[PDB]
C-alpha cells in the first residue's frame, strides 16, 4: 500500500478529525482499543499495525491550546491514538492569523516536523497528507499555512490535501475570520494540490432542513462533514478503480494547478427519526447531486461551467443504472462543460451500503453518492468571502492586531491581490 | 490564558472591588471563609480564574488591595469578605491623595509603586499561565486615578504581552461636586488611550439617573450606585468565569470587540434594573431584555446609543432561555436598528448565553457596547475641563506637585483628537 | 509692598491678616500679574469671611482681570453658593461677560453648580446670552443632555 497521514490543526480540525477517524473504524471493523478480530492491504493506507495486532491512526493532532485535544486524549477513543502525537501548546492565536503564523506558532512548529517525521520514516511508500484545519481561526489559518510551508521543503514530491472549513456567520466566532482566511489562502496556494472547501452555512442549512435539528451545535455539523469525508477517502482506505490514490485526485479533479478547489454534493441526507423512509432509487440520488441544497458549498452550478465530475457510490448500486441516471441528466439539465475538457463522467461504485454512527442523525440507507465536481460556480465562495474582506480593510479595521505579532501591513494587500487574480482565472475558463 | 490578577486602587475602587468580590463569590458557592458550600460543578469550572486554590478545600481571590489613605484598609476589613483577602496584598501608605492627580502619579504614589510591582511579581508568577490583569478605580480622585495610571504603566512595561484591562469610574457632579475632578479624568483618559487593551466606562453621571429617575431613589447613596457597578461587572465576566464560547479569554473579547486601539472604551449595559433588596422584576422575557439592552435608560454610560453608530456590540446572557429565541431576536434588532450598526464590519454582533443567572434573578443580560456615541461622555468632561483650565483655577495644586502646565494641554488636545477620532468613524460610509 | 501680602493673605483665608494690612493702607484694589484682586482669590478659595470685609472697605465688586473674569465668574465656577449671595447683594452684574463670551450662568451651568444656577436666574441672569460660540445656557443644558439643568432654566 502507500500510507497516508492526515494532519488536524485547531479545534475545527481535531474535532472533525475526531469524528472522522471514529467513523473509519465503524467501517473497517476497529474496536477503540484498536484491535480488529481475524478480517480476511487497502486500510494500511490509514492505519499502522503493532506487533500486539494494534491498529492505531496515521494522523496528527497539533492545537496551539489544550482544551480541545484533551478530550481526544480521555474520550471513547483515547486509547487508539499514540499520546505523542496528540500536540499541545499553552495559548492559542487568539483568531489572529499572525499569531498562529509568526509569534505563537513558531514555538511548536519544530516539535511538530519532528513527530510527522516519526511517522513519516514508518511509512514504506508515502505518497502525501491530509490537512484539516478551519478558515477562521488564527491556528487553522496561521499555523496551518506555516505547517504546509515547511511540508514543502521537507516533502518535495508528496501530495497535500485539504478539507478546509469555510466560515458562516451562523457558527462563527471571530469577526476577523473573513481577513484570516483570504491570508490563509494566499499563503497555501501554492503548497497544497487539493483542497476541499466545507462551508459550514450549507451543513447549518441542511442539518435544519433534511434533519430537522432546529439549532445544529458542532456535534451535528461535525456528524455530517465525517459521513461526507469517509466518501471521498473510501477509495483511499478500500478497493476501486477511481481516485485510487492522491496524485489520481489531481488528475481527475485539478485541470489546473490554482484552481484545485472541487465542489462536492452528497446525498441521501435523511432524518433518523425516519427510519422507515423509502429506499431511493440511483437516478433519484443522482439527480439530487445537482441541487444547490445538498452541495457542501453554497453556490449555483447552473450558473458556472464544468471541468470535471466524479460521481462515488456506495451501496446497492447497479452500474447499468447509473449510465442511464447520466444519460438521462445529460440531456435534461442545463449542465455546460467547459469547450477543452471531455463530457465524461467518472464513475466509481463500492457496493458497501454506508455505514451510521450510534447516536448521529443519518438513518441508515442502501445506497448513497457522493459527487466531486469542478465548477467554476465556486468563485461565488470566493466573492463572498472577498467583499467581506474589502469593507474592513477599507477602514483598516483590526489591522492592529495582525501587525502588532510580527506581520507587515503589505501582506494583506499581496494576499487580496492574489485572490482577485484568483477570481479571474475562473472568469477566464468559464465566462 | 487561565488566571487574572485583580488589583484595586483608590476609595471608589476599593469598595466597587468588594463588591465584585461578594457578589462573584455568591455566584460561584464560596463562603466569607473560602469554603465551597455550592452544588454544581460550573462553579469549579473557571474558578482559578479568579480565585487561588490555598492548602485546604479553600479559595483566595486573587485580588491586590492599593490606597495611598490607610483608611480604606480598615473599611475593607470591616466588610463581610474581609477575611478572605490575603493580609500580603494588603498595599496602604502614609497619606492620602486629596483629590490630587499629581500627588498619587509623581509624589506620594510614586514612592509606594514599587511595594505593589512586588506584591504582582508575587502573584503573578504563581499562575500557571497568566493571562492578563483588571483594574478597579475611579478617575476624579487623587490615587485610582493618579497612581491607578502610573501603577498601569509600570505593569504594562514588565508584562507588555499580557492584556490589561480597567473598570473606570468616570465623575459627575451629580454625585461628587468636586470641580478639580475633570483635572483627574482628563489627565487619566490620555493614560488609559495609550496603557490599557479594554476599559469600561462605568459613568456617575449615568448611575445616577437610573437610580434618581428609573428606581425612583430621591436620595441615591453609594450602595445604590455600587448594586448597579457590581451587577454590571458580574455579568461582563461572566464567560471568563464559566464554561463558555464567544471569547472565554481577554486577548479573544479584545480581537472581536478593539477595530481600533484608540478605541477601546466600552459603553456598559444591563437589564433589567432592580434595586437593593427590592425584587421587583419578574416577568422578564427574551424580546424585552433584548430590547432593554439597546436601550439608553439601562446604558451604564450617559450616553445615548441613538447619537452614534455600533462599531461592536457584546451581548451576554444568563438563565434558562431558548438559543433559537435568543438568534432571533439578536437578529431581528440588527435589522430593525440597522442604521445604529456600521456597515463596513459585517456581523459585529456576537450573541452569548450562560445557564447560570445571578442571584435574586432569572432572567439576565449584560451589554457590551463599543459605539461612536461614547463621545458624549468624552465632550461632557472636556467642556468641564476647559471651564475650568481657561482660567488657570487651582493649577498651582497640580504644578506645585512637579507638573508641568504643558501636561494640561497635551491632555486636553488627546480626548479632543479621541472625540475627533469617534466622529470620524461615526460619519464613515463603506461607498 | 502690603499689596502683595494681601493677595496671598486673601489666598490662605488669613482673616487676622487681612484686618492688620488694611490697617496699614494696604490696597484693597491691588492686582498681581493676571490682574486678580484680592476679592478674586477670596471668592475663588471660598473664604466668605474675607469677601465681606473686603467689600466693606472699597472692594470693586465688578473688577476684571486681563480674561475678563470678575469675582462673580470665579464664584459661580468653583461653586461657592454663599459667596455668589454676597456678591449679589453688593451689587455684582450677573450677566457680566468675559473675553471666552461666557457669563456666571454659563460656568454654573457647565460644572453643574445647579443651586446657584437657580440663584442667578432669580437675581435676572439672562438666558439668551450667547458665548464666542453661539450656545447659550440652555444650549449647554441640551448638549450634554442635562434633563435637571434643562428644567431649572424652564420656569
Ligand atoms: N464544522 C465545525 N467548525 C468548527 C468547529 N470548531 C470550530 N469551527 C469553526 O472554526 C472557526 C474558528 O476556528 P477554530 O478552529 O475554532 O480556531 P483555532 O483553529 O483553534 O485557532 P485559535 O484562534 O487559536 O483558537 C469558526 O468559524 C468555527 O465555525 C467544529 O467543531 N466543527
Ligand atoms: N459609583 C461609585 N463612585 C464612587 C464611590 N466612591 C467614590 N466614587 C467616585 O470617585 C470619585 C472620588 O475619587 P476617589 O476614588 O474617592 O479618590 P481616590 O481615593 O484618590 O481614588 C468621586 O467623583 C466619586 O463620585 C463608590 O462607592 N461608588
Ligand atoms: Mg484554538
Amino acid at each position: 500500500m502507500r500510507e497516508c497521514i492526515s494532519i488536524h490543526v485547531g479545534q475545527a480540525g481535531v474535532q472533525i478529525g475526531n469524528a472522522c477517524w471514529e467513523l473509519y473504524c465503524l467501517e473497517h471493523g476497529i474496536q477503540p482499543d484498536g484491535q480488529m478480530p481475524s478480517d480476511k492491504d487497502s486500510f494500511n493506507t490509514f492505519f499502522s499495525e503493532t506487533g500486539a495486532g494494534k491498529h492505531v491512526p496515521r494522523a496528527v493532532f497539533v492545537d496551539l491550546e489544550p482544551t480541545v485535544i484533551d478530550e481526544v486524549r480521555t474520550g471513547t477513543y483515547r486509547q487508539l491514538f499514540h499520546p505523542e502525537q496528540l500536540i499541545t501548546g499553552k495559548e492559542d492565536a487568539a483568531n489572529n492569523y499572525a499569531r498562529g503564523h509568526y509569534t505563537i506558532g513558531k514555538e511548536i512548529i519544530d516539535l511538530v516536523l519532528d513527530r510527522i517525521r516519526k511517522l513519516a520514516d514508518q511509512c514504506t511508500g508515502l505518497q502525501g497528507f491530509l490537512v484539516f484545519h478551519s478558515f477562521g481561526g488564527g491556528t487553522g489559518s496561521g499555523f496551518t499555512s506555516l505547517l504546509m510551508e515547511r511540508l514543502s521543503v521537507d516533502y518535495g514530491k508528496k501530495s497535500k490535501l485539504e478539507f478546509s472549513i469555510y466560515p458562516a456567520p451562523q457558527v462563527s466566532t471571530a469577526v476577523v475570520e473573513p481577513y484570516n482566511s483570504i491570508l490563509t489562502t494566499h499563503t497555501t496556494l501554492e503548497h497544497s494540490d487539493c483542497a476541499f472547501m466545507v462551508d459550514n452555512e450549507a451543513i447549518y442549512d441542511i442539518c435544519r432542513r433534511n434533519l430537522d435539528i432546529e439549532r445544529p451545535t458542532y456535534t451535528n455539523l461535525n456528524r455530517l462533514i465525517s459521513q461526507i469525508v469517509s466518501s471521498i477517502t473510501a477509495s483511499l482506505r478500500f478497493d476501486g478503480a477511481l481516485n485510487v490514490d492522491l496524485t489520481e485526485f489531481q488528475t481527475n479533479l485539478v485541470p489546473y494547478p490554482r484552481i484545485h478547489f472541487p465542489l462536492a454534493t452528497y446525498a441521501p441526507v435523511i432524518s433518523a427519526e425516519k427510519a422507515y423512509h423509502e429506499q431511493l432509487s440511483v437516478a433519484e440520488i443522482t439527480n439530487a447531486c445537482f441541487e444547490p441544497a445538498n452541495q457542501m458549498v453554497k453556490c449555483d452550478p447552473r450558473h458556472g461551467k464544468y471541468m470535471a465530475c466524479c460521481l462515488l457510490y456506495r451501496g446497492d448500486v447497479v452500474p447499468k443504472d447509473v449510465n442511464a441516471a447520466i444519460a438521462t441528466i445529460k440531456t435534461k439539465r442545463s449542465i455546460q462543460f467547459v469547450d477543452w475538457c471531455p463530457t465524461g463522467f467518472k464513475v466509481g461504485i463500492n457496493y458497501q451500503p454506508p455505514t451510521v454512527v450510534p447516536g448521529g442523525d443519518l438513518a441508515k440507507v442502501q445506497r448513497a453518492v457522493c459527487m466531486l465536481s469542478n465548477t467554476t460556480a465556486i468563485a461565488e465562495a470566493w466573492a463572498r468571502l472577498d467583499h467581506k474582506f474589502d469593507l474592513m480593510y477599507a477602514k483598516r479595521a483590526f489591522v492592529h492586531w495582525y501587525v502588532g505579532e510580527g506581520m507587515e501591513e503589505g501582506e494583506f494587500s499581496e494576499a487580496r491581490e492574489d485572490m482577485a487574480a484568483l477570481e479571474k482565472d475562473y472568469e477566464e475558463v468559464g465566462v | 490564558m487561565r488566571e487574572i490578577v485583580h488589583i484595586q486602587a483608590g476609595q471608589c475602587g476599593n469598595q466597587i472591588g468588594a463588591k465584585f468580590w461578594e457578589v462573584i463569590s455568591d455566584e460561584h458557592g464560596i463562603d466569607p471563609t473560602g469554603s465551597y458550600h455550592g452544588d454544581s460543578d460550573l462553579q469549579l469550572e473557571r474558578i482559578n480564574v479568579y480565585y487561588n486554590e490555598a492548602t485546604g478545600n479553600k479559595y483566595v481571590p486573587r485580588a491586590i488591595l492599593v490606597d495611598l489613605e490607610p483608611g480604606t484598609m480598615d473599611s475593607v476589613r470591616s466588610g463581610p469578605f474581609g477575611q478572605i483577602f490575603r493580609p500580603d496584598n494588603f498595599v496602604f501608605g502614609q497619606s492620602g491623595a486629596g483629590n490630587n492627580w499629581a500627588k498619587g502619579h509623581y509624589t506620594e504614589g510614586a514612592e509606594l509603586v514599587d511595594s505593589v510591582l512586588d506584591v504582582v511579581r508575587k502573584e503573578s508568577e504563581s499562575c500557571d499561565c497568566l493571562q492578563g490583569f483588571q483594574l478597579t478605580h475611579s478617575l476624579g480622585g487623587g490615587t485610582g486615578s493618579g497612581m491607578g495610571t502610573l501603577l498601569i504603566s509600570k505593569i504594562r512595561e514588565e508584562y507588555p504581552d499580557r492584556i490589561m484591562n480597567t473598570f473606570s469610574v468616570m465623575p459627575s457632579p451629580k454625585v461628587s461636586d468636586t470641580v478639580v475632578e475633570p483635572y483627574n479624568a482628563t489627565l487619566s483618559v490620555h493614560q488609559l488611550v495609550e496603557n490599557t487593551d479594554e476599559t469600561y466606562c462605568i459613568d456617575n453621571e449615568a448611575l445616577y439617573d437610573i437610580c434618581f429617575r428609573t428606581l425612583k431613589l430621591t436620595t441615591p447613596t453609594y450602595g445604590d450606585l455600587n448594586h448597579l457597578v457590581s451587577a454590571t461587572m458580574s455579568g461582563v465576566t461572566t464567560c471568563l468565569r464559566f464554561p463558555g464560547q464567544l471569547n472565554a479569554d481577554l486577548r479573544k473579547l479584545a480581537v472581536n470587540m478593539v477595530p481600533f486601539p484608540r478605541l477601546h472604551f466600552f459603553m456598559p449595559g444591563f437589564a433589567p434594573l432592580t434595586s437593593r433588596g427590592s425584587q421587583q422584576y419578574r416577568a422578564l422575557t427574551v424580546p424585552e431584555l433584548t430590547q432593554q439592552m439597546f436601550d439608553s435608560k439601562n446604558m451604564m454610560a450617559a450616553c445615548d446609543p441613538r447619537h452614534g453608530r455600533y462599531l461592536t456590540v457584546a451581548a451576554i446572557f444568563r438563565g434558562r432561555m431558548s438559543m433559537k429565541e435568543v438568534d432571533e431576536q439578536m437578529l431581528n434588532v440588527q435589522n430593525k436598528n440597522s442604521s445604529y450598526f456600521v456597515e463596513w464590519i459585517p456581523n459585529n454582533v456576537k450573541t452569548a448565553v450562560c445557564d447560570i443567572p445571578p442571584r435574586g434573578l432569572k432572567m439576565s443580560a449584560t451589554f457590551i457596547g463599543n459605539s461612536t456615541a461614547i463621545q458624549e461622555l468624552f465632550k461632557r468632561i472636556s467642556e468641564q475641563f476647559t471651564a475650568m483650565f481657561r482660567r488657570k483655577a487651582f493649577l498651582h495644586w497640580y504644578t506645585g506637585e512637579g507638573m508641568d502646565e504643558m501636561e494640561f494641554t497635551e491632555a486636553e488636545s488627546n480626548m479632543n483628537d479621541l472625540v475627533s477620532e469617534y466622529q470620524q468613524y461615526q460619519d464613515a460610509t463603506a461607498d | 509692598d502690603l499689596g502683595k501680602k494681601l493677595l496671598e493673605a486673601a489666598r490662605a483665608g488669613q482673616d487676622d491678616e487681612v484686618r492688620i494690612l488694611m490697617a496699614n493702607g494696604a490696597d484693597v484694589n491691588a492686582t498681581d500679574a493676571s490682574g486678580l484682586t484680592p476679592l478674586h482669590l477670596a471668592a475663588t478659595y471660598g473664604h466668605l469671611e474675607i469677601v465681606e470685609v473686603l467689600l466693606k472697605h472699597g472692594a470693586d465688586v465688578n473688577a476684571i482681570d486681563i480674561m475678563g473674569s470678575t469675582p462673580l465668574h470665579l464664584a459661580a465656577l468653583i461653586g461657592h453658593l454663599e459667596i455668589v449671595e454676597v456678591l449679589l447683594k453688593h451689587g455684582a452684574d450677573v450677566n457680566a461677560v468675559d473675553t471666552w463670551g461666557d457669563t456666571p450662568l454659563h460656568l454654573a451651568a457647565i460644572m453643574g453648580h445647579l443651586e446657584i444656577v437657580e440663584v442667578l436666574l432669580k437675581h435676572g441672569a439672562d438666558v439668551n446670552a450667547q458665548d464666542k460660540f453661539g450656545k447659550t445656557a440652555f444650549d449647554i443644558s441640551i448638549d450634554n443632555g442635562n434633563e435637571d439643568l434643562a428644567e431649572i432654566l424652564q420656569k
